[PDB]
RNA sequence: CGCGACCUCAGAUCAGACGUGGCGACCCGCUGAAUUUAAGCAUAUUAGUCAGCGGAGGAAAAGAAACUAACCAGGAUUCCCUCAGUAACGGCGAGUGAACAGGGAAGAGCCCAGCGCCGAAUCCCCGCCCCGCGGGGCGCGGGACAUGUGGCGUACGGAAGACCCGCUCCCCGGCGCCGCUCGUGGGGGGCCCAAGUCCUUCUGAUCGAGGCCCAGCCCGUGGACGGUGUGAGGCCGGUAGCGGCCCCCGGCGCGCGCCCGGGUCUUCCCGGAGUCGGGUUGCUUGGGAAUGCAGCCCAAAGCGGGUGGUAAACUCCAUCUAAGGCUAAAUACCGGCACGAGACCGAUAGUCAACAAGUACCGUAAGGGAAAGUUGAAAAGAACUUUGAAGAGAGAGUUCAAGAGGGCGUGAAACCGUUAAGAGGUAAACGGGUGGGGUCCGCGCAGUCCGCCCGGAGGAUUCAACCCGGCGGCGGGUCCGGCCGUGUCGGCGGCCCGGCGGAUCUUUCCCGCCCCCGGGGUCGGCGGGGGACCGUCCCCCGGACCGGCGACCGGCCGCCGC
RNA sequence: GGCGACGUCGGCUACCCACCCGACCCGUCUUGAAACACGGACCAAGGAGUCUAACACGUGCGCGAGUCGGGGGCUCGCACGAAAGCCGCCGUGGCGCAAUGAAGGUGAAGGCCGGCGCGCUCGCCGGCCGAGGUGGGAUCCCGAGGCCUCUCCAGUCCGCCGAGGGGCACCACCGGCCCGUCUCGCCCGCCGCGCCGGGGAGGUGGAGCACGAGCGCACGUGUUAGGACCCGAAAGAUGGU
RNA sequence: GACCUGGGUAUAGGGGCGAAAGACUAAUCGAACCAUCUAGUAGCUGGUUCCCUCCGAAGUUUCCCUCAGGAUAGCUGGCG
RNA sequence: GUGGAGCCGCCGCAGGUGCAGAUCUUGGUGGUAGUAGCAAAUAUUCAAACGAGAACUUUGAAGGCCGAAGUGGAGAAGGG
């Protein structure tokens, strides 16, 4: 339940942010969880999406044990592409269609200086939280 | 509507060329052009006694009246009836004052909090809660109110230790401090008797509170409790006793219908 | 438009009163704003007192009120010179001053001399240093608390005669009586006229 | 006749600063109508308000009495509650209409001219360096102000000066910081729990079902939003004196600058002028034989002057010190930046404007001023083939669905087209009445009664009766335990280790005092504390009566399943 | 008791048609409408007795000679909390309990017994009480007398009870009492003997008394003032192009 | 010819201007237009949205700058 | 039968709560009606081309009209 008066519970606004939102505040709402077998690995849950990042598509039209990387991220319309699934127009010519990407599992994630750090902190700021039962 | 539902420049035609007296906008050019202005009955127009900001919202019940009805709700969540048929499930709880210990204030964690409301057989109505998470009927859903949930119980307490940060995070229930209540808890949309989980230090400062009949209230500093209207309030066993059927006449039982 | 039994009315609305309304639907939200004026003021200060200075004792001016007793607005400025302070440290130890008040009886000085050099008694002031010019020791052992609540010696306190239980004499059940106020009447608007035939009575020479 | 001050005045694209316009909801000053009311209408009402004009602020204005009071005297302003719809005003008609008390929010008081004293002890500027930031100070020398009066002490509650007495020696700014900060000052970015597990439905799940003796999982985290439809667990986020960072926020402590107060007696000083008042005229106010304010004229006084609500004279009493000034708070806000919420409106509503709205458009101009939201989950927006110059069709295809085809959700009524059925000389339609026909509906089709009991006919199972065992329940009963009501009291039991209450009591009880001559007389008490009595509530034993919805015990009758 | 299927039996809807009888078109003003009186081509949606204050009365609830916290204050830094809870040496205050008068002012109790000063229509004293009386007045109480398988022996009862008593609310009257004036009249009291107070008996004026009934809240109705049920002018005024 | 005509300028609402008709002043004139006060007042016309059940009238008195209206009684209903 | 994502009963509470009319307001559509109308200033005709398609376009040949105060050749103002 909301405490805080500073912040709202109405659905003219909350959408309001949603689709007028900025571009760094857009990556933020785009992620996708991590898969079981990695959710071990680096014991944090959710990371915002990437150019790189190999995915099997879990729920909606095409389901499950499909891994293939991504290609292009429409922030604009919230929207990932993966280069696996595709679907053909009436031309014959095939295009990709697009998913949201709360209903999608990365099966493993791309590294560099940005992703120790942040994979650092994500992780770090979940066990404070553990010492607080003493 | 405040006022303004007139920043539209008009006058009526003011001759009988073919129309209506209403008012009529100016200029030319749009389609606003010769078009109806204020008055109720126009496109555009202002409404009949446009709505006040100073309607007398706010209403005064004087505090013997509080009192009154603050006393008859506590005082119908004792009865069975009038607690089961308001339509909480307390089919296999036991005794009706349910009144728990003290020690269920230190209570801060939720793990805590069910296996409480399991123990006392009184789960089997926040289980009734979850079939009431439904949406709203008519137009509160862009009102933003949507999730219709029928209240549960309540726990009324006093001195919190950590009492309220354990219960407020299961859905459909209450908490009340003892001595600050509300009959808007505690009869809720007017059908009287909530139920109710007492504390024992709860339970035994109603006695300071409001009193018996005996003494004057310490708390209330001064009240007395209301006095009753009636003595005997069973009539059956009224009059079932030798004292009244001594004096009646008689049954009367025959019909005599309409002879042709 | 007047119609059978009822009440001539002068209801003032025929002047325009639809635009100087004032709807008091922030008087909640002026109290809980102005109770955070006084708690980050209660605090925001010291273990000086809150609810104010010491005020004085006043009685009321009318003969409705006079038998009744008021808090007023400052000691007059010879109750200041009566219990021997200065009138210009009497605001920083704590004790509100009048300026422009008079005093014309006992009867109501002493009340507030009494009180007055009574606070002073009641009262403990922090040192710098304690080095204490005119202090004691530590003020009571760390002064038991902080702070009181409206008022610092309850302004009010009405307080009432007893009289216990008496026995009628002779004169007492005989003479202060309804003449007792008629003649009372008679004279004191009759004072003049009866001394200015004791003006004629000389020039009978 | 020249020269030199000083006074008046000018000049400069001189050196250095200011002001002008914007907004206007709130605030301050002016000016200021008419509709309307009075059933007409002039006074009055509308209202000292809308319009007009000028000013600033984050609030402003107001303000430390030329006050209210008429008694046991209150004591800045502002705001709220009453006083009050009262006193009063008014063709005494309609109507308008305060304040003082009283209760609360807030509470903060002061300076200057003068009078008199201090050898102008004062300020500005220019330049150099003391020496430091993001700059100014107290040095020093120049120049100007200024004696027509700068600075100190002073302000009407008095103040100075001379004593004399006993005290005491300060504060404040900056500087660097540590130690803090009540929601733990404020902002900013960045993160923090738990199911996609089995089956099932679907275009798609967020559906329905399920989860061992822990109730599948997390809960200080079941607000919310988007996700291919209804989500505590899929993701942002919510909860949390949760976390880590980056900058800024008030208050320890060395170098500076400032730097004798109080009481008593004695002398001395003591106040704002074309203003107050008075006359006359207008405006206004509840102000009524003039409340305020202004014009014009006559124009003050010192035991004076102002006020004390009926004009004038006398007398007495009260209260304040006018014609100079400053001031936070409580308070008003429909413009402004941000916000949060709504028992609201849902596209002809809501503001005029949910969209490229003060836009398209009109008017020479002041100005007037709309219409217009929705495909789908996704453009997957109809490739390809045929006909026609093209529009448009026919196939094919996409989609669960084109019966969603680029103003495309749902698609009404008027209306029109077409198919069918019907009938058609007094225009049509209507009400009452049956008859004909058609659509569909059931019963369902000379094939429908349905249960109850009994007697025959064959068929297959086992009670019941009693008795044992059995746990439960109903109704009585010695109420023996426990019980509770109401009156009788007692143990005063806890009163001096009881509850609340009491204008019941006590001048041999205990403090601060007056009355009377270093004390006392209770000599009358007063401000105040206990402890005595009642009035109601807490145990004991003792009493009554019902063992009552206040429940159990055993024993009895008569039920009940297994 | 009788009659009968694969196309029959019953049954109608906002169905069509045919027939008989009846039938002028609806809102409106009006004594009078079908009117040769006015508005109405059709259909969808919008579209008109509201709110605030004040009062009056009826009803409902709480308390009740009192009632009312509406304004402030208290509770932790709570979403639903602009809520709710409490204050009482927060009752200030409203309205009511006390009316009359222009105003100074004054401000509501008689009864029964006995004793008396010319018991003199005037009057003085103690006592018991205590809201006066008359006529109606639901109800309640006493109730002569009656009423049960045989006559004499008695019990709680019941029902019909003639008459009589106490008498609620109220209605009419008579009396009393408080205040304003008026006629007549004599007496008393002394913070000090006066163009001083107090009283009496008659007759009137009063929104009075005669054992109080009000306040708060909510709802309905009605009336007023506010744009006031919606719509309507010729005007008028300021300020501008 | 007291003639006709282009542009510049002047005069603005109780005011301009007029060889005079109350003509003309942006199709508007016996007082222009635009905005506000203002939703101005109307004893006057027009309208005033669901069903059943019960009761169900009035046009007269007196007075009014009253005669198209209101007050008062009459008549009606609801509550007791 | 269509429709594709929200809705209703019951006890109470609160209303911008119910349409045939107002020369109502906005919007829509008929009947009239394939009717009235496409009539001021004389006037067109033949062949060819481009073309899917010609009374209306272009080109020719002829017939004409405006007729030098123009139905011509050029500007101001305005139009942009
Ligand atoms: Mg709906
Ligand atoms: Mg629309
Ligand atoms: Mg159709
Ligand atoms: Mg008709
Ligand atoms: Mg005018």
């Amino acid at each position: 339940m909301k405490f805080n008066p500073f912040v709202t519970s109405d659905r003219s606004k909350n959408r309001k942010r949603h689709f007028n939102a900025p571009s760094h505040i857009r990556r933020k709402i785009m992620s996708s969880p991590l898969s079981k077998e990695l959710r071990q690995k680096y014991n944090v849950r959710s990371m915002p999406i990437r150019k790189d990042d190999e995915v099997q598509v879990v729920r909606g039209h095409y389901k499950g044990q499909q891994i293939g990387k991504v290609v292009q991220v429409y922030r604009k319309k919230y929207v990932i592409y993966i280069e696996r699934v595709q679907r053909e127009k009436a031309n014959g010519t095939t295009v990709h269609v697009g998913i949201h990407p709360s209903k999608v599992v990365i099966t493993r994630l791309k590294l560099d200086k940005d992703r120790k750090k942040i994979l650092e902190r994500k992780a770090k700021s979940r066990q404070v939280g553990k010492e607080k039962g003493k | 509507s405040e006022l303004a539902g007139h920043q539209t420049s008009a006058e009526s035609w003011g001759t009988g060329r073919a129309v209506a007296r209403i008012p009529r906008v100016r200029g030319g050019g749009t389609h606003r052009s010769g078009q109806g202005a204020f008055g109720n009955m126009c496109r555009g127009g202002r409404m009949f006694a446009p709505t006040k900001t100073w309607r007398r919202w706010h209403r005064r019940v004087n505090t013997t009246q509080k009192r009154y009805a603050i006393c008859s709700a506590l005082a119908a969540s004792a009865l069975p009836a009038l607690v089961m048929s308001k339509g909480h499930r307390i089919e296999e709880v036991p005794e009706l004052p349910l009144v728990v210990e003290d020690k269920v204030e230190g209570y801060k964690k939720t793990k805590e909090a069910v296996l409480l409301l399991k123990k006392l057989k009184a789960w089997n109505d926040i289980k009734k809660v979850y079939a009431s998470q439904r949406m709203r009927a008519g137009k509160g859903k862009m009102r933003n109110r949507r999730r219709i949930q029928r209240r549960g119980p309540c726990i009324i307490y006093n001195e919190d230790n950590g009492i309220i940060k354990a219960f407020r995070n299961i859905p459909g229930i209450t908490l009340l401090n003892v001595s600050k209540l509300n009959i808007l808890k505690l009869a809720p949309g007017g059908h009287v008797g909530r139920f109710c989980i007492w504390t024992e230090s709860a339970f035994r400062k109603l006695d300071e509170l409001y009193g018996t009949w005996r003494k004057a209230a310490s708390l209330k500093s001064n009240y007395n409790l209301p006095m009753h209207k009636m003595i005997n309030t069973d009539l059956s066993r009224i009059l079932k006793s030798p004292e009244i059927q001594r004096a009646l006449r008689a049954p009367r039982k025959k019909i005599h219908r309409r002879v042709l | 438009a007047p119609s059978r039994n009822g009440m001539v009315l002068k209801p003032h609305f025929h002047k325009d009163w639809q635009r100087r309304v004032a709807t008091w639907f922030n008087q909640p939200a002026r109290k809980i704003r102005r109770r955070k004026a006084r708690q980050a003021k209660a605090r925001r200060i010291a273990p000086r007192p809150a609810s104010g200075p010491i005020r004085p004792i006043v009685r009321c001016p009318t003969v409705r009120y006079h038998t009744k007793v008021r808090a007023g607005r400052g000691f007059s400025l010879e109750e200041l010179r009566v219990a021997g302070i200065h009138k210009k440290v009497a605001r920083t130890i704590g004790i509100s001053v009048d300026p422009r008040r008079r005093n014309k009886s006992t009867e109501s000085l002493q009340a507030n001399v009494q009180r007055l050099k009574e606070y002073r008694s009641k009262l403990i002031l922090f040192p710098r240093k304690p080095s204490a010019p005119k202090k004691g020791d530590s003020s009571a052992e760390e002064l038991k608390l902080a702070t009181q609540l409206t008022g610092p010696v309850m302004p009010v306190r009405n307080v009432y005669k007893k009289e216990k239980a008496r026995v009628i004499t002779e004169e007492e059940k005989n003479f202060k009586a309804f003449a007792s106020l008629r003649m009372a009447r008679a004279n004191a608007r009759l004072f003049g006229i009866r001394a200015k035939r004791a003006k004629e009575a000389a020039e009978q020479d």
